[PDB]
């Protein structure tokens, strides 16, 4: 599974601001797997944020996410998005694009691909 | 040459060894048998400018200088009624060691018994 | 299956020497013959008949 | 020499102690014959493509479908091979390779594979659970879809059984649910099996086209439908055509027939070998070994010796020999004191003399070598058969000894070897 | 019923040269029997070409003018059940079409007035009664080399030694353009091959395709036997039989000799 | 184990009493020879040159 | 050696279900070989599942049934049965009953005898 | 080390390591005595064709 994932976006947000981030497949694929996301803090590990079928059908949303963070998938550009609400300051974390290659979301460990680093910072 | 397959020749010990020792003894004797035969003058006669032996013709042993070859017509007969791939040989171990008296080499040892015979009879067999 | 192919490959090649010396010495007794005809015949005159 | 001779001082004569075998520098894996063909566009860069229900079965044969052309044919795609890794599968080649060619939706994606179920699975297009071939399932949004509003396209809603290993069925009765019989007309107890593709701009991306491509092979009896470079006068390991085999290909110069491809000769080794893509005539000899013997004037005169490669035309491999090339080593003689081509291989550390002398060494082909001062060094000359001398013959000469000389020889025959006897149990049998 | 020395064909693509090689492949023996096997649009009944069995390959020569010899078909049983092998020769095709064609057909004659004007092709033999497994095709150039005879001093005696080996069905033609003294002369052409044809199937029976409509110049006979009568096709057979070839320079074989024909050729 | 190491004791065995077989056979040729240069040369005057 | 096998069961079993197969022997044999299953995964090469010893001396037990399979011999009607417990979702495959006529298995590739195969799915 | 032998006294002297004695041959001439230390000269049995 040559799966090409571009990562796009990132910046500094105000506590409760908004963000958009992109990733996408490309190349070629061993089947049409699983698209989410992850946030790995600096020295911490790799923590299920929200994966999402690639049909934008099936949605899941982290305890820590629920009601602030949203994702949802474009129909026409081949992208699917990322939004976060409400961060505390704790939330400063580095964040890889993430992608399942698997049909179903077994646990939060099987994965086959991932991302870049991503500094994330919270002020006014 | 498969390095495996030479491993386990090796459990064979000398036994190859010899193959290549006895085929040396053969290979050595050919070149005695020659010698045994042809280098049996010490010195190399040489015919006299004039060739009349009172009017016995020789002209068909005795070596013919116009030959690039230093054969006579007889010798000459020879070789090209003998026919002598070798390079196949060559290509699996099978060397072939050239005999060590060329072939002009015997010829010439041939023309010195030639000429010792016509010019000195059979006392040159037995010493001057 | 190296083992069955090389005493095969290995017998051809003794067969082959043993074969060359019993050759080689039947050169040499010609060879002998020859040496001794070029020391009687030629170097000298053979009484001996034949 | 020590070492074969198993004798710490070795005797003056020339000993042969091991061989020298020239390894090959490259390989060249050249069977390309050219020739390339498949085109690979009618299955997957048709601009239209036959639906689900109408499911086309091309099986690409006698050509190459080249993976690498289709491996980026799209933005994204499912490469879903079955059985190998596509990327592994570019070398596999196979006998013949049904490619099936057909549209799917998004949300459908689950619902196309083996044993899966549905409207579009169990009723459209089954494959086996035992399937042996490729998926390739890419969007054509911009080609399959309407913005218009696509109901040109469909995608079968009802049918009644599950289709056979790579089966096709496109029945369009209208399947009756009920009692009440159809009676050829469509009503009650009365639905066509077609339904039409939900393909609008607006459509969520469950309800997107996206196509299938089905390369499925069956291990056969035929052809694998589904790698080269060049080389010159260096000995290297050819393969040509599948020919394995290590040799000099040297030009060639005889005359093939416009079918024969593997010369031969009265031997099993294939002399020569037609170059497959340039259609020309390759000579293929032997790489350039041969045994190696060492000229020693005997340790106690001096340690100075020479060595000879037998049968090797040395003007080439055996004088160019690079940084340990020559098998026994001390590559410091790569060129030598003096290298002298003979026809029996050619001498290093012996420097040929005009002067012919009596034969020491014999070495091969009327050349041998002595350990004789200039200075003591190893001489090459050529063996002197004797002094030549000159006999006044004339037809009234006569030569009569005045003395004699008592001459006594010795002559020394063996008449008796060892006496012998062995027991087999005591000498096989411990 | 004379094949003095012909059927004898270049067992594989190697080359040679001045070499005397011993083979074991299968080949017609000299001095075999050749069927004289002739044949005779007068209706439909009354077959001329009957079919034969094909065990182990066989010798077809024939002479027919330009188009009385268009094909053969292969196979088991010609039938449904079977693959089909089509090796008809077109005026320019050779399309090697191994459907397994649910029946032979013979030639439908549009009507009894054959070869007036129609050299198109259409309403032929339809001998392919169209099937389902329609698989790989060899459409090249005609390897039946159609050759325009002229001049006299000749007929085309198209040898072909038809073998099926592993599978792999090979044609090894000859066209013969030098003349031949009653049918076949005392002389020697090896077969170069033709054509290698995996098509991994059965042949074991096999009939000659009088692709005609034309009634053109066959001569009549009714029984079956061994002669070397002026032939629309000769069948040999190939056995077993170790032949020793020799090649020439070039890599032609010059001549060959059969190794249990004769005492002296033994 | 035991027959495969047997089939190349035995076969050594038998390569020596082969090559011995060669050796004794040049062996009596130069005996035989021997035996002629006692009875010619020594037991007699011989004429026959060298 | 000519030994004819006799397998049945199988069913539709579900994600975390289980099977207990049956696979009797009759035929005389050269000597008294191993019975067990040789199941490829579907589309897959023939793997060794479990096999007893016909003693019922050696068990044996691979890791992609580890913990849900196990085979075991009827002492009444001879037929060994493939019960487990918890097996997975993944093994929709067909389960052929092969037969190792042989004492021991030094590896398990050269198969001498070998038996039907048995297609269950695991859907619920 | 197995075999048979007639284990006389040994004049040799085998240097501290060495244990198995050895002559130009497959056969273990000398021994070491492995709970004396004393060396063995080893012959084999007084065979004999008759
Ligand atoms: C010795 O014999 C040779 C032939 O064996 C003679 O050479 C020939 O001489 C005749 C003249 O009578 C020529 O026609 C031939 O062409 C010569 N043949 C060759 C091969 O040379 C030679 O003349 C004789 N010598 C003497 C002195 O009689
Ligand atoms: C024949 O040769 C012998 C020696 O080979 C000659 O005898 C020698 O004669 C010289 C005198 O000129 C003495 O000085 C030597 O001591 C003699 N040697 C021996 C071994 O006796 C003899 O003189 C020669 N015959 C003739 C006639 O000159
Ligand atoms: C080894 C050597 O010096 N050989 C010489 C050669 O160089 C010379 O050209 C020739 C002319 O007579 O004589 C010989
Ligand atoms: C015995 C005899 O005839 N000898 C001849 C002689 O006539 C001639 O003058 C001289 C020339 O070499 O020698 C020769
Ligand atoms: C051995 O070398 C010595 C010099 O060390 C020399 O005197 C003697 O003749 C040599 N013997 C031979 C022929 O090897
Ligand atoms: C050996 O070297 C090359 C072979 O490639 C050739 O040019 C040369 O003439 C050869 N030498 C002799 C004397 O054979
Ligand atoms: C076969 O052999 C002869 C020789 O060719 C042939 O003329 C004759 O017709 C045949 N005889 C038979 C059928 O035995
Ligand atoms: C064989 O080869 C020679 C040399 O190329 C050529 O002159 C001759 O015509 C050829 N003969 C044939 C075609 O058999």
């Amino acid at each position: 599974s040559a799966v090409q994932l571009q990562a796009s976006g990132g910046g500094f947000v105000q506590p409760g601001g908004s963000l958009r981030l992109s990733c996408a497949a490309s190349g070629w694929a061993e089947t049409f797997g699983h698209m989410g996301w992850f946030r790995q803090a600096p020295g911490k590990e790799r923590e299920f944020v929200s994966a999402i079928d690639w049909w934008d059908t099936v949605h899941y949303y982290a305890d820590s996410v629920k009601g602030r963070f949203t994702i949802s998938r474009d129909n026409s550009k081949n992208t699917v998005y990322l939004q976060m609400n409400s961060l505390r300051a704790e939330d400063t974390a580095t964040y890889y694009c993430a992608y399942w290659d698997m049909d179903y979301l077994q646990n939060s460990i099987p994965v086959d691909y991932w991302g870049q680093g991503t500094q994330v910072t919270v002020s006014s | 040459d498969s390095t495996e397959c030479s491993n386990l020749l090796l459990q064979y010990g000398s036994f190859c060894t010899q193959l290549k020792r006895a085929l040396t003894g053969i290979a050595v004797e050919q070149d005695k048998n020659t010698q045994e035969v042809f280098a049996q003058v010490k010195q190399i006669y040489k015919t006299p400018p004039i060739k009349y032996f009172g009017g016995f013709n020789f002209s068909q042993i005795l070596p013919d200088p116009s030959k690039p070859s230093k054969r006579s017509p007889i010798e000459d007969l020879l070789f090209n009624k003998v026919t002598l791939l070798i390079c196949a040989q060559k290509f699996n171990g099978l060397t072939v060691l050239p005999p060590l008296l060329t072939d002009e080499m015997i010829a010439q040892y041939t023309s010195a018994l030639l000429a010792g015979t016509i010019t000195s009879g059979w006392t040159f067999g037995a010493g001057p | 299956q190296i083992d069955r192919l090389i005493t095969g490959r290995l017998q051809s090649l003794q067969t082959y020497v043993t074969q060359q010396l019993i050759r080689a010495a039947e050169i040499r007794a010609s060879a002998n013959l020859a040496a001794t005809k070029m020391s009687e015949c030629v170097l000298g005159q053979s009484k001996r008949v034949d | 020499t020590k070492c074969t001779l198993k004798s710490f001082t070795v005797e003056k004569g020339i000993y042969q102690t091991s061989n020298f075998r020239v390894q090959p520098t490259e390989s060249i894996v050249r069977f390309p014959n050219i020739t390339n063909l498949c085109p690979f566009d009618e299955v997957f860069n048709a601009t239209r493509f036959a639906s689900v229900y109408a499911w086309n079965r091309k099986r690409i044969s006698n050509c190459v479908a080249d993976y690498s052309v289709l491996y980026n044919f799209a933005p994204f795609f499912a490469f879903k091979c079955y059985g190998v890794s596509p990327t592994k599968l570019n070398d596999l080649c196979f006998t013949n390779v049904y490619a099936d060619s057909f549209v799917i939706r998004g949300n459908e994606v689950s619902q196309i594979a083996p044993g899966q179920t549905g409207n579009i699975a169990d009723y459209n297009y089954k494959l086996p659970d035992d399937f042996t071939g490729c998926v390739i399932a890419w969007n054509s949004n911009k080609l399959d879809s309407k913005v218009g509003g696509n109901y040109n396209y469909r995608y079968r809603l009802f049918r009644k059984s599950n289709l056979k290993p790579f089966e096709r069925d496109i029945s369009t009765e209208i399947y009756q649910a009920g009692n009440k019989p159809c009676n050829g007309v469509a009503g009650v107890n009365c639905y066509f099996p077609l339904q039409s593709y939900g393909f609008r701009p607006t459509y969520g991306v469950g309800h997107q086209p996206y196509r299938v491509v089905v390369l499925s092979f069956e291990l056969l009896h035929a052809p694998a439908t589904v790698s080269t470079n060049l080389v010159k006068n260096k000995c290297v390991n050819f393969n040509f055509n599948g020919l394995t085999g290590t040799g000099v290909l040297t030009e060639s110069n005889k005359k093939f027939l416009p079918f024969q491809q593997f010369g031969r000769d009265i031997a099993d080794t294939t002399d020569a070998v037609r170059d497959p893509q340039t259609l020309e005539i390759l000579d293929i000899t032997p790489c350039s070994f041969g045994g190696v013997s060492v000229i020693t004037p005997g340790t106690n005169t001096s340690n100075q010796v020479a060595v000879l490669y037998q049968g090797v035309n040395c003007t080439e491999v055996p004088v160019a020999i690079h940084a340990d090339q020559l098998t026994p080593t001390w590559r410091v003689y790569s060129t030598g004191s003096n290298v002298f081509q003979t026809r029996a291989g050619c001498l290093i550390g012996a420097e040929y003399v005009n002067s012919s002398y009596e034969c020491d060494i014999p070495i091969g082909a009327g050349i041998c070598a002595s350990y004789q001062t200039q200075s003591q060094s190893i001489i090459a000359y050529t063996m002197s058969l004797g002094a030549e001398n000159s006999v006044a013959y004339s037809n009234n000469s006569i030569a009569i000894p005045t003395n004699f000389t008592i001459s006594v020889t010795t002559e020394i025959l063996p008449v008796s070897m060892t006496k012998t006897s062995v027991d087999c149990t005591m000498y096989i049998c411990g | 019923t004379n094949s003095f020395t012909r059927g004898v064909y270049y067992p594989d693509k190697v080359f040679r040269s001045s070499v005397l090689h011993s083979t074991q492949d299968l080949f017609l023996p000299f001095f075999s029997n050749v069927t004289w096997f002739h044949a005779i649009t007068n209706g439909t009944k009354r077959f001329d070409n009957p079919v034969l069995p094909f065990n182990d390959g066989v010798y077809f020569a024939s002479t027919e003018k330009s188009n009385i010899i268009r094909g053969w078909i292969f196979g088991t049983t010609l039938d449904s059940k079977t693959q089909s092998l089509l090796i008809v020769n077109n005026a320019t095709n050779v399309v090697i079409k191994v459907c397994e064609f649910q029946f032979c057909n013979d030639p439908f004659l549009d009507v009894y007035y054959h070869k007036n004007n129609k050299s198109w092709m259409e309403s032929e033999f339809r001998v392919y009664s169209s099937a389902n497994n329609c698989t790989f095709e060899y459409v090249s150039q005609p390897f039946l080399m159609d050759l325009e005879g002229k001049q006299g001093n000749f007929k085309n005696l198209r040898e072909f030694v038809f073998k099926n080996i592993d599978g792999y069905f090979k044609i090894y033609s000859k066209h013969t353009p030098i003349n031949l003294g009653r049918d076949l002369p005392q002389g020697f052409s090896a077969l170069e091959p033709l054509v290698d044809l995996p098509i991994g199937i059965n042949i074991t029976r096999f009939q000659t395709l009088l692709a005609l409509h034309r009634s053109y110049l066959t001569p009549g006979d009714s029984s079956s036997g061994w002669t070397a009568g002026a032939a629309a096709y000769y069948v040999g057979y190939l056995q077993p039989r170790t032949f020793l070839l020799k090649y020439n320079e070039n890599g032609t074989i010059t001549d060959a000799v059969d190794c249990a024909l004769d005492p002296l050729s033994e």
